[PDB]
Formats: C-alpha cells, structure tokens, sequence
C-alpha cells in the first residue's frame, strides 16, 4: 500500500474556515522538499480538528518520511496559532484500519463513561500508546480536565469577565521557581541549603474554587466558586462509547506502518495483564474487536445532525445485533461521535464481534451473509447511511485552480453531479465524500461602538471565544497527573442566541456593557468540513462505473463531464483511481 | 552536645523505636537541633512515629521546643493529622496557642486541613478559637474560605 | 547493553518537583509512536535538571531511536515553559562512553575555573569537536555570562525590584532590525542607500554598568552598577572541580560510530598540541583518562552546604596525593554531583593510577589501594566517603499504580524494605538507589493581602525567582562571540530566611512592600530527586542474592514481598534484572 503519514492538530472552539485559514494553508505550505510524495490531502473541521494526509510513493520508507514530515511541520509550528501549539500536533505512520478495540466497563456501575474514560487516559493510554507496534491510539472518551463553568450573571454581579478569571487561573495555579537558601554561589561558611517552595500547582476542585478573583471596596471576597461551577470533566464531550448498551469508553489501535500485526497484539495484552491488578473495584478490560469473526457499521447521518440523533441511529444498530442476530453475535462496541472518517457529532460506529465459528455451523450465520443482512436491515433507516463491513469504483477530486472559493466550488460540484446522473447507463451514485455546508451564526463585532465604549476587542474576543468555545487555560496536577484546565460558559448560558446578549465586557472606565451594545448577528450557510487536494481547494467525489461497465469507461466520461465546468475548475484522481 | 545527637535525630526521623532507645541510654542529648532548629520531638511529630514521641517525653525532651520559625512539635503533629500525638503532646504540656513566627497556632493548622478530631482536642485543652494570624484570620475564616462547613460547624 | 538515548532539560532555580510537574511529566506523556522502546526511566532534581532515559531492545539502530525521541520532543517543545525552552533541550545517545578526559589547568593560580571553562569554550572545544574521529564532546563548566548580582537595599533605595532591572536589561541591551535609507522600493532616481543602525548588544561589564535604571525627580541617574556587582562568570554554579587541588574545566570526549581510538586519540593529542603556543600562562592540559582510573564517591548529609563537601574532597584529594603518592597521578575533585544524584551534599573523585609497571606488589594494585583508602576515609565523621573500581544484584523499581502520590510510595517503599531486612538468610544491602526527603521552605504568598496592597503575583514570583534562583535574561556579546546575560541576588541577601524579608516589591501606588507584608513561611520536608518508571512515580531498590543463594531465589522473594505492599503499589524489574 502506498505509506502515509497523517498530520493533526487542534484549536479548541474553531470552525472549519478558522482552522482552513490559520493551520492548515499554513502547514500545506510548508510541506517543501519532503522526498516521494505523491499527493496530499486535508480535511479542517468544525470541531476545531485539521487531518493532513500525505501519501508517498510505494517502496518509500514510511520512517524517513514521516521524519522528513516531522521537521517540516517543526520548522512551520512558530507559525502556528499559540493555542493550537499548545494542544500538541501529533505525526502518525499508521494504517488507516483498526487492529484492535480495548473495551473498558464498570461491571459494578461503580463509575460513568465519563469517570472510566478518565480512567483510561490517566492510566492506561499512556503505557499502550509507547508499546513498540502500536501507531495511533484513539481514545474512546476523554481524558478530564479541571472544568470553570462560567456564570454570566454572576461575573456581571461583580463586575468581572472571562478575561479576569483566566488571568486569576494562571496567577493562582502556578508552578514556581523559587530557587534555594543557600544557593549557589554561596556566601563563606552557609550551613544551611534548602530549596525554596512557593506556589504549587492546584490539585482538586476545592483548590481552584478558592481562587480569589477579587476583594470588594467594602473587603468582602469574590471566589471562583461565586462565579463558576467547578469540576472535573472532559476535555471535551464528543465521544461517548457504550458496550452491550452499558457505558464504556476504551482504545481503538491502529498498526504502525510495517509492524507485525500478531506481534503487537499480543505485546498489548501482555502491557494491558500489567495494568489490571490495579483496577479499582469493578473497573474490567473485554476484547470486542480483534483482527472473519468481527466486522464494522458505519453510521454517516448529514451535517447539522446532533448526538441525540447519532444515538438513535446507533441504538437502532445496537438493537439489531442484541436481538436478531443474538445467536452469531457476541458483543458490540458502539461509540458516537467518531466513525470512519474521524471526528463529528454526526458520525458513529459499531465494532461488532461474533460468536466462535463453530457455534455458527451454516453459510448464512458467517460474517458474509450476516453483514449483507444487516446492510439490507439498515438501508430503510431515515437520513442516515448505515452499514456493515469487513476490514471498489472511482475516487474524484475537483479543484479549485484559480481562486473561485468554496461557494463558488459548490455550484461547479453541483453542476457535475446533476450531469453525472444524466448518465445512469455508465455511472452509478456519484456523490461528494464530504459534507454539505449547515447555517451557522454570523456575529459582527461594531468597532466603532466598541471604540466609543471603551471596550477592548481583545477583551470581546476571549469573552466570546472563552465562554461560548472553551479555552485551555494552563495545567494541574490531578491524582499525580499533569492534566488541563479549561474555562468555558455552563451549558444552560450558551445555548440560543439571545444568550449571547447576556455575557459583559468591562470597558476601561469600569461600565459593564453587554454584548448586545457593540453586537449585530445574522443566520448564514457555511461548511463544516472543508476539503484541499495538493493544496488547493477540493471537494472529493466518489461513484463506480454501471452494472456491465469497466472502471475506465466511467472515469473518462468524468473527465469529459469535468472538461465542461466553469473556468478555474479542475480535476485529479486520487486514491484507488491513481 | 553530640554526635550521638546527630545520631538520634536521624533516627526519630526514620521512625526507628529501638535505635532511640539504645541511643537514649547512651546520653544522646534528647533535645539536639538540626539546621532548621528541629528535635527528635518535632521529627518523630511531624513522621507521625508515636511511641518515639512518648519515649522522648519520658526522657525529658522540651515539649515546647521552637524550630527556627517558631514552629512547635504540637504544630507539626496538627498539620499532618496525628491525632494520637496531639494528645500526648497536649497532656505532656504543649503550649495550645503556641504561635509561630506568622502567627500561625495549631488550631489554625488542623482547621486548615480539615483534620476535625484534632480541632475538637485543641478546642478541649483550651486553644483560643479568636486567635488571629499575621494576616487576622481566625480558624473560621479559614473554614469560611475553604468550604468546610462540617469544621464551621464546630468553631459556631 | 541495549542502546539508550537520553534526553536533558534544564530549569535554573526549579525545585524538583517544578521540574518533575512542567517538564518531565509532559515530555513522558508525548514519548509515544516510538519503535522498540523497552522502557523509560526519568529522575527530576532539586538543581533543576531532569534526565529522561528510554532504552531499546537489543539490535535497534541507536541513529534511528535518537531522531524519533528527538522528532517527539521537538514537537512537545511548546508544551514546555520558555525558560526550560531557553536553555536547551538535549537528547543524545547514552549508552556510549568515553574515548577521553582532558583536563585543562591553570598551575600559575590566575584563573578560576570559569576563566578556564571560558578559555575551553571559546577556543578548544571547537577545533577538539571537528577533530578526525571525534564524536560528542561535553564541556566541563561553560562560556562565561554575563552576571548581574543585585543588592536589594539598593534596589528598594531607589524604588526598585529585579522586574526593573530585567526590563531594563531587555531594553538597553538589545539589537533590533532598523531598516535602510532609501530602502526598496525606493523614489525613483534614490542615489543615498544605507543600512540604519540602531542598539547593538552590549559588549562589556562596564555598558552593562551605565544601563540607566531610572531617572530621580531631583535629576540624579540611578545607573545598574549603582544597584548590582557586574561580572563575568559562569552560567552555573553548581560544580566545583578541583586536579590535584588546582581549579579546572576540560572536556570529555566520545568516538564517533565507526572510527579508530587509537588513531582518534593520537589526532586529539596532536591537535591539543597546536593549542599549546597560544594559551596564556599557566594553562596546561593533563589526561586523567585515556583508551587504570578508579573512583571515591563523598556524600553528607540532608542540607549539607558545597563548602563541607569541598572539606571532604579537599581530605580526599589529599590522603591520596601524600598517602599514594607513589601510587597516585592524579585526583580529580568533582564537587556538586556524584552518581545517585546531584547536589551541595555530594562528590566524586576521580583518581588515576600510576603505570602498572611502576607499582610493583599486590599491596600497589587498586584493590589493595581502595580497601586502605576506605579504611582510612571510615574515620571521616559526618560523611559517608567509600573507593571503589568500577550476576550478583539486583535492580527493581517499586511503582505507584494508582494515584498514591510521593508520601504514601515512600512508606510503601520503607515497608518492602524493612521486610528484606527480617530476611538476611536471602537478600543483603536491599536498599533505595535514591535520595530521601529533606527539609525545604515554604513560603505562601497571601493573595488577600497582595491583591489590598495592590502588589502583582508575577512582580511577587519574578522578584522571588530571578533574586533566590537567578534568571536568564537574553544575550550579549564578549570579544566577538555571544553568551548569556543573568541576574540573580548578590550571594549574602539569598542566604538564609530572614533575608526573605529585605526584598521590596513595588505596589501599582508606587509604594515599596517587603514580602514579609504579604507572606509567612514554614519548613516541611519534600524530595529532592523525584523518580519515575514507565510513566509513572517510582523508587529504584538495589539489593542482592546472599551468600551462595541465586539471583532467582532474591527475585522471587522480593516479588512476594512486594506482593504485600498497599494498594495501588506495583514493581517492575529493570536493567541487569530485565
Ligand atoms: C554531566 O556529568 C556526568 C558525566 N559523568 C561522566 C563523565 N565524568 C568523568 N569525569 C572524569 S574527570 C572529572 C571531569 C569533570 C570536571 C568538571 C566538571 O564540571 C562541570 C564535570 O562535570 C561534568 C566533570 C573522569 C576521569 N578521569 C572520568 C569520567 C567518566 O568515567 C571515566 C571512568 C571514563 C573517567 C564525569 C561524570
């Protein structure tokens, strides 16, 4: 297979033209003088999240290319947003398919999927993801963080804002370096050295709840605790996993590139049997995915779908498999909100694993017929594509040559698909790979207004930004473990627009103003998920030659449908079809 | 004094019951001093050793002995929760109000904590429940400010 | 020996676990997508320096390991603090050792070791690094800095703090890019083009004295020498190294992979020759080391000040240069690390032998020389001082599984090992390979009493940190080459607690506040050399098999003596009993 290596970064609270425009043209730029690359490929999301793939030649060695990769990227990190830098940018040389899942339950509903997600991260990701083999490690889950949730009301009440919170968080959850009495050089005949302790990092909710934010005129104090609720609590929210219907998290493992698939698995058992006898009580490891007695469901609903959704979707899958197939089928291991393709809350899949072979006896109870059963049981379900596979026609990239933009790149997209349907007797479900754009919330800052007011737009920013997205503030130390601390607005204050009118700013007169003041808001459309092939922008377009029809054939009438779009619109081939 | 005294401050420190005993009856002097101005008392508080602090008692160690911050043996006990040498150290004469260089009494130390058994000792054998540090904070005050109501309870 | 890389970050002024929670922690976390990584062992220190080790399996390419550590620390460098980012962070093969140790002397008594380090620096190391063989060279010591010791009751004279001096530092010794006359794209026509030169980097004691710290109202200058000694002088003063009781630097010298010693060797000595016609006065190269070298480690106690160790050494150093004297070469007097550990209370001495040939007579061979150098050193009181020449023992990590964090791993520790003590018959010398906790200060900032007084936390931290433990400003020029500026107190105000109280900080009133307004201390203890295994808090015990008894019977009962240790405390075996 041809290697690739995969870029990601983050930037917690950024849409996909943010993340396209500050990380992504950025880094493709840079991707210069790197040996045998045949193509590139990114995906900026909506979730804060960018995927470079870049695919070498075959026969190139995956370890010097993902070295070379590596200290592209190193020398275009200082060009990065501080915020994505921060986050850690990762460089994998992995398959793109799982090797494995590690499932992790609470048989004694001792804990949530949240508290075992945590679990996890803190104890067992670690270890899995340094065993010689193991390529990407994706938790199913997230690690906690130490969760500010910010109250408007009560940050207005005492003339406060995210601004000042974060700036307590950094003064007051610090890790200082103090130096020693009697340090070197020294003073002639010293009898004493010691070192000198002050501030330590914060390690638990009652800690950062006594941050003092304020002393009123009148000397009463304002907490952190008077204006956040505090608590442990994901990272993020994104992916929840459930095993059997009852609450998981665990590891999806991806092979290194040439690693030895039997090797590294049983070196992931062998690390996983070291972790186990310190479990707390109830917490046990099960197997639902080992790599013909497993296979996937791929759950795909439209952008603008919500979790709630997702879930409906998954459970209906989870259901299928518990009920009528629960004679071939031993487990299933569903988790919302990653699937094939990676991260969105429209996105899920389920590892299905199956009863011994032999408790099988018939052809129509082996994975073949099963999966084609349940693909059949699925392909009524509404909005959705969902269905079952083990782990091909043409694979299309229109490109936008000359500036046109993404709106633009849509309507020639369009117009090449509604001619490719014309012709049903040679081509077959042509379709874009991605995601369609969804209304999003367009929100002009006045400048003038803010300007008269005295309100900083840099104190606008974080407020909007830090309470409506999140914001990593710095680190603590929970149970021993470095871990973040984000600040971000309770729920029930960032849920409708006119929420957005409640959060205020402090002008440098002192005057609380609220957002409404300096604020005008609009319904758009835009994307959630935006495309570039060889550093140009894409949109990737699959479909297969019709029955009694060679591949050929239906790739060149595609470029001849291609050869009739507007002016700046090209096209490459990608993937199978390269 | 000694290097016997050497001797006895590092074993109070690693709690080892015998070695003091022999070292004791060799005439290691009971209240020897490290650099920081700690005995074998404030060692054996502070590493929570009971029965090295009963048996430095017996032998005369200066209960009341101040480090070079003015902290007690009694203060070191408070702070890290060793109910047992409070009481010993209560019944052998410890100053209850002892206060250090800041101000800082034991009560204020166990109230800081959380450590709620030894609060209601201290209050017992007198500890002045008004007793302000450098800074005016009261054991309430640092009940108010850390959210302890249990230990707000106590202190009314 | 499998291969082994190392990586190495320094935090000037960091206790050890300021490193341990900014540094190693974060580095651990980020040594995923590593090839054939058996395990990985950290130590984080009260000097300020944290040692990562990650060992290979046998047969891996030491190349290959070495860029793959460095791609993923390079990629966590954002994740680290700027001042630990400053000082550079090394990863470098290991498990090789020295070609060569040469020293460098000065016998007139002109220079002090760091005129000697300077020397080396700026004129040997260079021309010894591209030497025909000549893999990695360390220095011993540094370049010089330029060192700013500041005076706090001249500092508070003047309404002053070190964040002053540090901003004024920044400002007037700085060299910034000006720009051009008549600069592209120019009028049409432009004859005049010419380059703009504004500040340049300083370049002397005496510009760094003039830099103007602030003007008075009646007109009076206050200038940095008015507030501060300048001097040129070492970035660190951490080690003391004494040959044959003579300050001294020198360089330690490794063979590059493939190449010849001896030829290596002869083309070190040859070109060190050359050096020879231009030193100054005095100087002179000595070779303690060359391809009958033994060592005698000192170690006093808790707290113990640089200046009762260099007593200890200084003993050392002279029982074998009279005692030995015909036996005896050399001693090379290190003051400031030992193995075990760094710090004021430890030692080493390394002391070359004579020829074989001119010590006739078992009683002048290095057995008969360390048992009689032991015997005699057994007197020394209040140091434990031991000579020695470098399938007996044992090495086995005790591990915190679950959160325990330091206090509780130490009492598990001590329980292991008072158990192997009950059970001579099997184990002898079962003992930690680390350090114990010591007393430390600790000073609470009242962020109540800074916040009425108007006093910021980081003019508070800065002030602390850049006075107690020094601070690394940015860099100047000295004759040609550039090399770091720091500020730290004058020796005699960071001495003992009640210097604390002479540092003033200014309020945003203008008023001077001593940090006894707004601060209380008290001592407690804390380690001073963390330890970690795998990712996770550890203590590394030695031990061996007793008379005529296995390895493997000593194993298996450390094993089931570990078997009864608290909850959540694990073991691991490493190096020699991996
Ligand atoms: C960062 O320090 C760890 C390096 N270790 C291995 C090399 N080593 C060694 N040092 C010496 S001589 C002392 C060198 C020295 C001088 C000043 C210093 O001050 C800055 C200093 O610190 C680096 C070292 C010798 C010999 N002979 C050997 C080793 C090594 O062992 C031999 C047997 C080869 C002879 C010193 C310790």
């Amino acid at each position: 297979a041809p290697p690739a290596v995969t870029i990601s970064a983050s930037y917690p609270g950024a849409d996909a033209k943010t993340v396209q425009d500050t990380v992504t043209q950025v880094i493709e730029q840079n991707m210069n003088g790197i040996d045998n690359l045949m193509y590139m490929s990114s995906n900026s999301d909506s979730t804060g999240t960018v995927q470079i793939t870049l695919t070498f030649e075959s026969g190139t060695d995956a370890d010097i290319a993902q070295v070379q990769v590596q200290n592209k990227l190193q020398l275009a990190m200082p060009l990065l947003p501080q915020e994505v830098q921060q986050q850690g940018v990762s460089v994998e040389k992995s398959s793109s398919s799982f090797l494995m899942v590690v499932g992790v339950i609470n048989t004694d509903g001792t804990m949530t999927q949240e508290d075992i997600s945590d679990y996890v991260a803190a104890n067992m990701k670690d270890a899995i993801s340094r065993t010689s083999g193991v390529g990407d490690v994706q938790l199913f889950g997230s690690q906690y963080a130490m969760r500010i949730w910010m109250n408007p009301n009560e940050l207005n009440k005492f003339q406060l804002t995210p601004v000042d919170v974060i700036t307590a968080i950094k003064a007051q959850n610090a890790q200082v370096a103090a130096g020693q009495l009697g340090g070197t050089p020294p003073v002639k005949g010293q009898q004493l050295n010691a070192s000198i302790i002050a501030q330590t990092r914060l390690t638990s909710t009652e800690e950062f709840g006594k941050i003092l934010l304020k002393v009123n005129q009148d000397g009463s104090r304002v907490l952190l605790r008077d204006v956040a609720k505090i608590e442990l609590g994901g990272e993020n929210y994104d992916i929840i996993a459930e095993f059997n219907g009852q609450p998981a998290s665990g590891l999806g493992i991806k092979l290194a590139t040439g690693a030895n698939a039997l090797d590294t698995a049983a070196a992931i058992r062998a690390e996983l049997a070291k972790m186990e006898p310190f479990f707390p009580s109830g917490l046990k490891i099960v197997y639902p995915y080992d790599t013909q007695g497993v296979f996937m469901t791929m759950v795909q609903l439209p952008a603008g779908a919500t979790q709630e959704r997702t879930q409906k979707v998954l459970n209906e899958v989870t259901h299928y498999y518990l009920t009528k197939e629960k004679n071939n089928v031993e487990s299933v291991f569903a988790v919302n909100g990653f699937g094939f393709a990676g991260r969105g809350q429209n996105t899920g899949i389920a590892f299905v694993s199956l009863k011994d072979w032999a408790d099988r006896p018939g052809e129509e109870n082996k994975v073949e017929a099963i999966t084609m059963r349940a693909t059949r049981a699925f392909s009524q379900i509404k909005d959705a594509m969902v269905f079952a596979f083990n782990l091909t026609g043409f694979d299309f990239e229109l490109i936008d040559q000359a500036g046109l933009g993404h709106e633009k790149l849509t309507q020639a997209r369009n117009q090449l698909l509604a001619e490719a349907a014309k012709h049903p007797d040679m081509l077959t479900s042509v379709r874009p790979n991605g995601l369609e754009d969804t209304p999003q919330f367009k929100i002009d800052i006045d400048q003038e207004k803010a300007q008269a007011l005295g309100v900083s737009i840099n104190d606008i920013n974080t407020t909007l930004g830090a309470a409506w997205g999140g914001s990593y503030v710095n680190d603590f130390i929970d149970r021993g473990r470095v871990k973040k601390v984000y600040v971000m607005s309770e729920a029930k204050y960032r849920m409708l627009p006119d929420d957005i009118g409640d959060w205020y700013v402090r002008a440098a007169d002192g005057q609380m103003v609220p957002f409404s003041a300096f604020s005008s808001s609009r319904w758009e459309y835009g994307s959630p998920r935006l495309e570039r092939y060889n550093g140009l922008p894409s949109m990737e377009i699959l479909g297969q030659a019709a029955p009694g029809k060679s591949t050929g054939e239906a790739m060149e009438l595609m470029e001849q449908l291609a050869s009739k779009l507007p002016t700046g619109v090209g096209y490459d081939w990608t993937g199978m079809s390269y | 004094g000694s290097d016997l005294g050497k001797k006895l401050l590092e074993a109070a420190r690693a709690g080892r019951d015998d070695e003091v005993r022999i070292l004791m009856a060799n005439g290691a002097d009971v209240n020897a001093a490290d650099v920081v101005g700690w005995t074998p008392l404030h060692l054996a508080a502070y590493w929570g050793h009971l029965e090295i602090v009963e048996v430095l008692l017996k032998n005369g160690a200066d209960v009341n002995a101040y480090d070079t911050l003015g902290s007690t043996p009694l203060h070191l006990a408070a702070h890290f929760g060793h109910l047992e040498i409070v009481e010993v150290l209560l019944k052998n004469g410890a100053d209850v109000n002892a206060k250090d260089d800041n101000g800082i009494t034991p009560l204020h130390l166990a109230a800081n904590r959380g450590h709620l058994e030894i609060v209601e000792v201290l209050l017992k054998y007198g500890a002045d429940v008004n007793a302000q540090d450098k800074f005016g904070k009261t054991a309430f005050d640092i009940s108010i400010n850390n959210g302890n109501e249990d230990l707000a309870e106590i202190l009314q």
